[PDB]
């Protein structure tokens, strides 16, 4: 089989601007690569069918190039429609393979998030358990870290376009009472800030 | 405006041919040159010509406009002296365009061979190609071998998801070659495998490329390839090319020959460009033409666009100014 | 001219699901036809094309085993048999129709999923009751989430355990199948 060596998950950009997101073949595929794009919620569309050759309503904003291993999709003066993820796609050969997805985003500038925590709640305590959640909300970097073990996370989309993220711990209330003498960091910061006391 | 040419029978697949390398001025310039390509004090005289007077004479009066109103030439002039040659036709597989082209390019070259002592000039259809192969764990080389051609002749491949078919994915099919499993290596002293590039060395000024679409079946009857395989008017050949510099060569349409229908009702045709000579002999015209036999009709480039090729008769250009 | 699929469903780990395609322009099998599966990690991957003229498909050599083609004509259906169903045989299931002018065909997706189950779940609150305030955001969350759920809103994508997915919102009022 064969695969295609994506650059990045993730690629910033600015309004007005010109993005590369490329793809990097296993062995020579000639000129028998596609590309796609796909939107939250969306089935995929294809874009550019040859390495290079445009499908019927595909703006000339994007041109596609290469040929035998290393190829590379270009948006140039990107509108705010172009926010989706792009995938590449071989079919030179049996099986056809794709690339990992490439989701593109609007550049901004940093920001700190808006940090909260949360006890438990007599409700939750009432059905014999325990848990606790940490809000980091409105953040502007993407590689954040947040956390022993335990943890589980999720994470919104780009919404202006901060991002946001919900982090939790979950627990027996005698286990929680068994321990109460116990990482929100980004470029931002110097070190980190976490919002425990339970008296 | 351009003569049309008689066919009863036997010979569509000869008239076809010769509109198409009539839409070459190189090639008309070639033979022009080479029928008048002598060198002087030797002190045998050449050999005659027959053959590349007689297409010359043909080709140089549909590369100019008509002279008499709806002028039907007849061609048969030229098949037989191409039977002064080895060539017998012996069956329907051989009545086809691209077979004539490689019979007339051989006998031209009889007489490029004929005539010794003087020198004549090599036909612009001539390319190389070479094969080359690279070790993976040591990133080296083997020396080159050579390898000719008069037409790039491509299998057409076969579908995978089922995008359209482009000139580009029938060429980087043809020149191009896989990895070999066993063989030893020179610099890994001591069993290795390498990978095979195949590309072309030299490219033609006449650039001819050819797709398989009449073969032989799995059992032996007369196939037919119906899918379109879409192509440009202007084509840049730089990533097919050996020499790893940042020269650009670019290829400009001249003609195309098509196939339509089969067996009984099998019958060659040819787009082309309308003659250049509107009294500026230099300027080659945008407006194309639809040539069957005795048949001439003005044609859209869409019109050619859309067509099956059978035979692309492209020529090199330097840059796109149209 | 649209391709519509079959609706979801969910199965216990070792059974074995069917699912259709069918479409408003025909040239069914007059048209080759594939599957896909997409998972957010591991991403798209092909499994196999149908000839619906005819019907004998190719399959990806690390499927075949345990996907299975067919197909009808006069009945536009084209089907998917896959088997054996683990958790991680989740995914999004699309069925794609090539076309040369327009952008190839794609239908709403279709998304087994797979667990040990076969629940209408509790809501809890979230107040910052510490009064560190030197203006406030604040919000609920719901235990094991399809859930249904006014700016200044932020709403998370549900995380899963055991087929019960943890969850949570952001801005009492934790308003902002099952019932509420
Ligand atoms: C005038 N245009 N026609 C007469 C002479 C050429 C045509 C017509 N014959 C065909 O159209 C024809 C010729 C050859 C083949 C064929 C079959 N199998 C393989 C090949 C290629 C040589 C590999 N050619 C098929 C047809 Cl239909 C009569
Ligand atoms: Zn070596």
């Amino acid at each position: 089989d064969i695969v295609m060596t994506q650059s990045q998950k993730f690629m910033s950009t600015s309004v007005g601007d010109r993005v590369s997101v490329t793809c990097k073949a296993s062995q020579n595929v000639g000129t028998n690569v596609a590309w796609y794009q796909q939107k939250p919620g969306q089935s995929p569309k294809a874009l550019i069918y040859s390495a290079s050759y445009r499908y019927s309503g595909v703006p000339d904003r994007f041109t596609g190039s290469g040929s035998g291993t290393d190829f590379t999709l270009t948006i140039s003066n990107v509108q705010s429609e172009d926010l989706a993820e792009y995938f590449c796609q071989q079919y030179n050969s049996f099986p056809l393979t794709f690339g990992a997805g490439t989701k593109l985003e609007l550049k901004r500038a940093d920001a700190a998030p808006t940090v909260s925590i949360f006890p438990p709640s007599s409700e939750q305590l009432t059905s014999g358990g325990a848990s606790v959640v940490c809000f980091l909300n409105n953040f502007y970097p993407k590689d954040i870290n947040v956390k022993q073990n335990g943890v589980l996370n999720s994470w919104t989309d780009q919404d202006d376009s901060t991002y946001s993220m919900s982090s939790t711990l979950t627990l027996t209330k005698d286990e929680y009472e068994r321990h109460n003498s116990y990482e929100a960091t980004h470029k931002t910061s110097t070190s980190p800030i976490v919002k425990f006391n339970r008296n | 405006l351009v003569p049309g040419l008689v066919n009863l029978g036997n010979t569509c697949f000869m008239n076809s041919l010769l509109q198409g390398l009539s839409a070459c001025p190189a090639f008309i310039r070639w033979l022009e040159e080479f029928t008048s390509q002598y060198s002087r004090d030797q002190k045998e005289p050449p050999s005659h010509q027959y053959l590349s007077l007689t297409l010359l004479h043909l080709l140089k009066a549909l590369s100019c406009q008509e002279v008499t109103d709806d002028e039907v030439l007849d061609a048969s002039c030229l098949l037989d002296v191409l039977r002064m040659y080895r060539w017998q036709i012996s069956s329907f597989e051989e009545q086809d365009a691209h077979e004539l082209f490689h019979v007339i390019t051989s006998s031209l070259e009889d007489e490029r061979d004929g005539s010794g002592s003087h020198w004549k000039s090599q036909h612009p259809f001539h390319g190389r190609l070479t094969s080359n192969m690279v070790c993976k764990h040591c990133e080296h080389q083997s020396p080159v071998r050579f390898d000719t051609f008069d037409s790039l002749s491509l299998s057409i491949p076969a579908a995978t998801w089922g995008h359209p078919l482009t000139l580009d994915h029938c060429l980087h099919h043809f020149i191009s070659s896989e990895s070999v499993r066993d063989v030893v290596c020179d610099n890994c002293t001591k069993r290795t495998t390498f990978v095979k590039q195949l590309k072309l060395g030299k490219l033609p000024q006449c650039l001819c490329i050819h797709l398989q679409r009449l073969s032989w079946s799995s059992h032996g009857t007369p196939l037919k390839r119906h899918e379109h395989v879409q192509f440009n008017e202007d084509l840049s050949m730089d990533e097919y090319k050996y020499h790893s510099n940042a020269s650009t060569y670019l290829f400009r349409l001249m003609a195309v020959v098509v196939h339509h229908g089969d067996m009984h009702s099998g019958h060659f045709v040819t787009y082309r460009r309308s003659p250049p000579s509107a009294r500026n002999p230099l300027s080659t015209s945008n407006q194309w033409l639809w040539v069957s036999d005795d048949t001439v009709r003005k044609a859209s480039l869409q019109e050619v666009l859309s067509s099956s090729a059978y035979l692309l008769f492209y020529e090199r250009v330097l840059e796109v100014l149209f | 001219v649209q391709l519509q699929q079959s609706g979801a469903e969910l199965v216990r780990p070792g059974a074995s699901v069917k699912l259709s395609c069918t479409g408003s322009g025909f040239n069914i099998k007059d048209t080759y036809m594939h599957w896909v599966k997409q998972r957010p990690e591991q991403g798209l991957e092909w499994i196999g094309r149908i000839d619906p003229a005819n019907g004998n498909t190719k399959y990806d050599p690390k499927f075949q085993g345990k996907a299975t083609m067919t197909a009808d004509t006069s009945s536009n259906t084209a089907y998917l048999q896959l088997s054996s169903l683990t958790s991680e045989d989740t995914a999004v299931y699309y069925c794609a129709r090539p076309d040369g002018y327009y952008g190839d065909y794609w239908g709403q997706g279709t998304t087994l999923t797979v667990s040990s189950a076969k629940t209408a779940p509790s809501v809890y609150p979230l107040a910052p009751v510490c009064g560190d305030t030197t203006s406030v955001t604040l919000g609920c969350l719901v235990k094991g989430y399809p859930v249904t759920l006014s700016s200044g809103v932020h709403t998370f994508p549900a995380v899963l355990q055991s087929d019960l997915y943890t969850l949570s919102s952001s801005v009492i009022t934790c308003n902002v199948s099952s019932t509420k």
